[PDB]
């Protein structure tokens, strides 16, 4: 085993990616070629990609193939391809391995211009769209908005030309649901990546000042429980402290961070004054809780202190509410976890251990003292112990670092790490322990990466310098070792490192490249083939690389100041290392103030790129195969290793007053200047540039342009005012000059408002660096948006707040709903092609509101079309067994009608791919010759008989009638004979309770009849059979007494059947009634029984069928028992179909299509015909359910309003505003499939 | 998944589109037995809860 190979590949191929596959071979000395290929699995038939690589001494027998599985070459369709063959071929070896493939190429980042929207806003959204190589994907993206109901709302697809997809603005539907909307982005075509973002649709006003609640730390224990200092700070978004304000604190005992009875602590509700923008507070849990509640101690409350804070400006109309959702009362506050700690030993290398300490509601606690103690197990369990080292966690990292000098004898280390929490016992200072295992080399042929715990991030363009030592018995033979550098899934670099003469080996000196910047993984491996046996020896380490952007886009404004002034014309300069697209967004910092901790949209985007790393942990591994697997690789080798044993759980180790503007995308050819006027908001504009170029995404530095005016009015106009309510529009005049001023504030308003003061006015004065409370009382007369000009006539001219008051009508806004399921083919009965929604003005409408109406439609997709067919071996039925005597003729021809019907009901006469039964003309000839042969069996008085002169059989007559009714849809036949035979069967053989009682045929012809149950319900069987026949034929001769007879027989079935003795009878009678009143309560009871006689396999049923009397133990060959079982199953199936219950049907079609489950073939006629029938029907149903329904919606007195082109590609009806007073019509053609249209009426009732 | 179980229909109603589990936002359509007729909003919206 000297001649050996390793081919190293990403653990998973990404479709459309380029997978760099590297091959090394050992002990060859003649040059040879190998080809590496990706081939379809399992057939190896299609070569998706192939690479020819030359292995030779100047290659050093090392090379790689760039293989790409182009997405359109995979077959696609209903099944994705889960696997593919990686194959290598050479003069010396061939091997192929089943590789998994993933349809998950690239990244979708959804950038939403604000986290929060009022209604009536449009949410501007764009998606940054990157290939697996972090290049512009140029793939069109489907972008789906989910209302917190979870209902699909809208879908929009936009071509990606740029790597930036500027979607149309999504206008919030005219009655949204408040709360967390979801946006899902998916690539339209092959790749099935997803992006997701959230935005909150909420009634809000931008808070004026950022009230900040900053507890010393997020937990309360014995130290704090008596005394817990908590700091309030409030700053305006123009970042000057709220110089004075009234602070209101209120406290609650919250059992969980849930909607709760907060149990507010009136004992502790407190006031303080916000001295220069700060107020230190403390809560004493003792006096608060014992004075108010039973709880004596946090032993009783492993719970949360809720705190809410109201800051009122005290000299102004603004007030802001801040909260902490809860501070954890805890006996044991902390928990340990490891970070970047492999849990794998390198005997003789200092073993670094890093524990982070997290508190409850975890944050890094920073300064907790930690001690680590461990037991060292040497070979043969020779156990020993280490002294307990101590370290304090790093204050700004939470990490207590440890290093254990381990003897080279250690086989496993198990070590415990405990919080030396000074204020706790160990019984509350939680403690943890871990196993660390050596590499488990078989030969003891080890390789170690001498990585000096350099967790400090490496800098792009610096040379790496990693020492590696292959300590091996056979270093005489280990000429060289190989290395691979991994970044995301890709092997970005590979190479070889000679043994120097001294038996030192070359360092890995390669420079760290820009393709490494999120992270990299170094794997190092060699095969040594000492004695006659090869060992693959390998190691890997996690490499932490700086998040250096490739384009390094930076954005700054050209002027600079403490603050710009409202409307100041300003230049924005974008400067970049290369040509770049850049997307700009300015938002008011206030908008994040709407929330607590609202994360900037593209936070930590490198930490999302990191998620394409296929490895996990800081490196190392239990074994060579484990080292490769944890590195996110797999390999082909003959060196006595494979990683197919290495399957594992998913690995979780850790290592004008706009609100937004400048929403623009520009080509910045290395430099560009924008000019614009800063809007009138006196706020910090956080301006975010995001660069996109051939080197990926670079979210830049968030410029924070302070907009500031020395002296101004700001008005606390609420979001909305109730129409016709006297309300104080409170506000504040601010003077930040050092001199005081005398000011007059006045309100100028449109006539839709009437106002009190009507001032030149009182001309009040305000001190320097101070603000005066201003207020106006107003009454809004009429609904809508009304311009109010607040203005401040004062030294240095004027100020004028052009504002809009928003007025909503009185009472309560009520919403109530109507819809219809449009079933234009009768998929459920009555043809619901059209519906009309009258403009029903309610009796209690508030005097002048408008009734809002909103319409939407949902397509009801058919789902899983489980597809099953007769073989072309149905030529067996076309060319059936001899047309002999003893009704053998009938058995011959009857199935031909069914098979003709089946072929009619489908593509079979649109197309045969093979073995065609296409000569439908000859088939129709044989069909009508059949109908002749059966009509031969008709006796004189329109009975049928088994023989030309035999005893008239009602069973046979109903059977014939069934056949003839079924076929009359395809061959016209003299209905008078059908009328006569029907009225014969009714008048001669109807009797009450026991309808259609059979005239003695002297024998059951078991080849044609079933063998019923004989003792009882034989009559229920026969009534069911005859009712089926009549229901199949009465439609072509609807003589009234035949309907009366159907009433009689259906009533008798409904009454007699429910206590069914036999599943067979239950089934058949269920069917018969399904032909009749599908919706009679008795019918539904019988159905509900049948559905419980059903037998299944699988937790969700994969197969479902019915059996009775154990006629199933003998299923090895088709026989009367299996015949009966198939019969009763096909009746059940038919029934279900008539219920149109596809979800039920499907596993019954799956059972019926597996011949083996009922002994192979069919036995007798009945089973066979009923099975063919059922497959026919099921085909039919699936067609009828196929959604293709252009739905007209039109007003009654006016033009069309919308046209929903509903299709299974586009099943979702965007909500359409239906605000006009017309009666509203919705209609569709014959169309196809099933939809449901909903109109919601929203109205205010007194 | 916490998709809603099959609801109890109104008396004399039945579930048109019976399913063992309904995805969030599925309409389940109530319909009335032969003697009876749906007056109102026959559809229940399976909420994420
Ligand atoms: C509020 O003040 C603005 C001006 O700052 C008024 O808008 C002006 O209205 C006049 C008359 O319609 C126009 O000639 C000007 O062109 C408008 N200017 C602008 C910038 O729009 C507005 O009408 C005032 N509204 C109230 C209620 O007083």
């Amino acid at each position: 085993q000297e001649q050996t190979y390793v081919i190293s590949a990403p653990k998973i191929f990404r479709v459309g990616a380029s997978e760099n596959i590297v091959i090394q071979v050992y002990g060859y000395t003649e040059a040879f070629d190998a080809t590496i290929s990706i081939k379809s699995y399992p057939d190896k038939k299609f070569s998706y990609s192939s690479g020819h690589v030359h292995l030779s001494s100047e290659n050093k027998f090392q090379n790689s193939a760039i293989l790409t599985i182009q997405p359109k070459q995979l077959p696609g369709g209903q099944n994705p391809v889960s696997y593919v063959y990686l194959e290598v071929v050479s003069k010396h070896f061939s091997k192929s391995k089943r590789m998994p493939i993933t349809y998950d190429n690239g990244f979708l980042f959804i950038h939403t211009d604000k986290p929060v929207y009022t209604p009536d806003q449009s949410v501007k959204v764009r998606v940054y769209s990157l290939n697996d190589d972090l290049k512009p994907a140029k793939r069109e993206t489907v972008l789906t908005f989910i209302d917190p109901e979870g209902s699909e709302v809208d879908m929009v697809e936009e071509i990606d030309h740029i790597g930036i997809i500027s979607f149309p603005d999504f206008k919030i539907p005219s009655n949204p649901r408040y709360g967390m909307w979801t946006i899902k982005a998916k690539y339209k075509e092959d790749f099935s990546t997803t992006g997701t973002a959230y935005f909150e649709v909420k009634e809000y006003v931008l808070p004026h000042f950022s009230v900040s609640i900053e507890p010393e730390y997020n937990f309360i224990g014995y130290k704090n429980f008596k005394n817990f200092e908590i700091t309030i700070k409030a700053r305006y978004f123009y970042n000057k402290v709220v110089t004075e304000a009234d602070v209101y604190i209120t406290f609650g005992i919250r059992e969980d961070l849930k909607d709760d009875q907060k149990e507010m602590m009136q004992t502790a509700m407190q006031n303080t004054m916000l001295i220069n923008g700060i107020a230190q507070v403390t809560f004493d849990s003792e006096t608060a809780v014992k004075e108010l509640s039973y709880y004596s101690l946090e032993d009783l409350n492993n719970k949360y202190l809720y705190i809410a804070v109201t800051v009122i400006e005290s000299t102004g109309g603004f007030s802001e509410e801040a909260e902490i959702p809860g501070i954890k009362y805890v006996l044991s506050p902390y928990k340990l976890n490891l970070v970047a700690t492999p849990l794998f030993l390198k005997p003789g290398i200092p073993y670094p251990i890093k524990v982070q300490v997290k508190d409850s509601l975890d944050q890094l606690v920073g300064g907790v003292p930690v001690t680590l103690n461990a037991q060292t197990i040497d070979v043969n369990q020779e156990t020993s112990d280490l002294d307990p080292s101590k370290s304090v966690t790093r204050v700004d990292d939470g990490v207590a670092s440890f290093v254990l000098n381990l003897p080279s004898g250690v086989t496993v280390l198990e070590f415990n790490v405990k919080t030396d929490a000074p204020d706790l016992p160990e019984e509350n200072q939680a403690r943890e322990g871990y196993r660390a295992i050596a590499y488990s080399s078989l030969s003891q042929s080890y390789l170690y990466i001498d990585w000096t715990d350099n967790h400090k991030a490496l800098l792009v363009g610096e040379h790496l310098n990693i020492i590696v030592t292959p300590k091996s018995p056979y270093i005489d033979k280990i000429t060289h070792y190989n290395y691979l550098i991994l970044s995301k899934g890709k092997i970005i670099h590979f190479g070889t490192r000679e043994k120097f003469s001294d038996a030192s080996y070359q360092s890995i000196n390669i420079p760290v490249t820009q393709n490494m910047v999120p992270s990299s993984r170094l794997l190092v491996y060699y095969i040594v083939t000492g004695e006659q046996t090869a060992e693959l020896v390998s190691d890997s380490v996690w490499l932490n690389i700086e998040e250096k952007c490739g384009n390094q886009l930076q954005v700054h404004l050209s002027p600079d100041a403490d603050a710009y002034s409202p409307g100041q014309t300003v230049s924005l300069n974008m400067a970049t290392g290369m040509d770049s697209w850049v997307a700009l967004a300015a938002v008011d910092s206030a908008v994040y103030g709407v929330q607590r901790g609202a994360k900037k949209p593209l936070e930590r985007v490198f930490q999302f790129l990191e998620k394409s790393d296929l490895g996990c942990g800081a490196g190392g591994g239990l074994n060579n195969a484990n080292v490769f697997h944890l590195a996110g690789l797999t390999f082909l080798t003959n060196a006595n290793a494979d990683d197919s044993q290495e399957n594992d759980e998913p690995c979780k180790e850790i290592l004008y007053f706009p609100e937004s503007w400048l929403w623009e995308v520009h080509l910045v050819p290395r430099r560009k200047q924008l000019q614009f006027a800063l809007p009138d908001s006196l706020t910090t504009w956080e301006i975010q540039g995001v660069g996109i170029s051939n080197t990926g995404i670079c979210v830049a530095d968030t410029v924070k342009a302070k907009v500031f005016k020395d002296v101004f009015l700001e008005m606390n106009i609420p979001y909305s005012v109730v129409r016709g309510e006297q309300i104080q529009l409170k506000g504040t005049v601010y003077n930040y000059r050092t001199s005081g001023m005398q000011f007059c504030v006045k309100m100028s308003a449109v006539e839709g408002i009437c106002t009190s003061e009507s001032p030149k006015c009182v001309r009040q004065k305000v001190e320097g660096s101070s603000s005066h409370l201003v207020t106006f009382t107003v009454l809004p007369l009429e609904i809508g948006l009304h311009n109010i000009n607040f203005s401040l006539e004062t030294w240095f001219g004027k100020e004028i707040l052009v504002k809009t008051l928003r007025v909503v009508p009185e009472g309560v806004k009520r919403e109530s709903y109507s819809g219809v399921t449009l079933d234009p083919r009768g998929i459920y009965g009555t043809i619901s092609r059209r519906k009309e929604f009258p403009y029903r003005i309610p009796l209690d409408l508030v005097p002048k509101t408008e009734i809002k109406r909103i319409l939407s439609v949902k397509g009801l997709l058919v789902g899983e079309i489980l597809s099953a067919v007769l073989s072309q071996e149905g030529i067996n039925i076309l060319t059936h067994l001899p047309k002999g005597s003893a009704e053998a003729e009938l058995m011959s021809v009857v199935p031909v009608f069914y098979v003709f019907h089946y072929l009619e009901t489908g593509n079979h006469w649109n197309i045969f791919h093979s073995d065609p039964l296409i000569e439908k003309q000859k088939l129709k000839k044989k069909l009508k010759e059949g109908m002749l042969s059966i009509m031969s069996y008709r006796n004189a008085d329109y009975s049928y008989s088994v023989w030309k002169g035999g005893s008239a059989s009602t069973w046979l007559t109903a059977f014939a009638l069934r056949v003839l009714g079924q076929v009359n849809k395809y061959v016209e036949q003299n209905q008078n004979s059908i009328c006569n035979s029907l009225l014969w069967l009714v008048e001669n053989y109807q009797l009450d309770n026991g309808s259609f009682k059979e005239n003695s045929q002297y024998q059951p012809i078991k080849l044609q009849g079933t063998l019923p149950v004989e003792a009882r319900e034989n009559s229920l069987y026969l009534t069911a059979f005859t009712v089926i026949g009549i229901r199949k034929a009465f439609d072509i001769c609807p003589l009234v007494k035949i309907d009366t007879a159907l009433i009689k027989a259906d009533n008798f079935l409904l009454e007699n059947t429910l206590p069914a003795q036999s599943t067979f009878t239950l089934a058949i009678s269920a069917y018969a009634l399904s032909l009749g009143d599908k919706t009679h309560p008795q019918f539904r009871s019988i159905v509900s029984a049948l559905k419980r006689e059903a037998l299944v396999k699988g937790n969700p049923p994969i197969y479902r069928f019915w059996k009775d009397n154990l006629q199933h133990k003998d299923s090895s060959v088709p026989n009367t028992g299996t015949a009966r079982m198939v019969e009763t199953t096909a009746y059940a199936l038919l029934t279900s179909l008539n219920l149109k219950d596809i979800n039920y049907v499907n596993p019954v079609i799956k059972w019926l299509s597996e011949e083996q489950r009922y002994g192979g073939g069919f036995y007798s006629t009945q089973d066979t015909i009923n099975a063919i029938e059922g497959l026919t029907e099921y085909s039919l149903l699936v067609k009828q359910l196929r959604l293709s329904m252009d739905i007209d919606v039109s007003y009654k007195h006016k033009g069309a309003l919308h046209n929903y082109k509903m299709t299974d590609k586009n099943f979702l009806g965007r909500p359409v505003e239906v605000l006009l007073n017309d009666d509203l019509i919705v209609s569709t053609g014959f169309g196809s499939g099933l939809a449901t249209v909903h109109v919601t009426t929203v109205v205010h009732k007194t | 998944d916490s998709g809603c179980p099959q609801p109890v229909p109104p008396e004399n109603g039945f579930i048109r589109n019976e399913k063992q589990l309904y995805l969030v936002g599925e309409d389940v359509e109530i319909s009335c037995l032969t003697g009876f007729e749906t007056v109102g909003y026959q559809y229940f919206r399976c909420l994420p809860d």
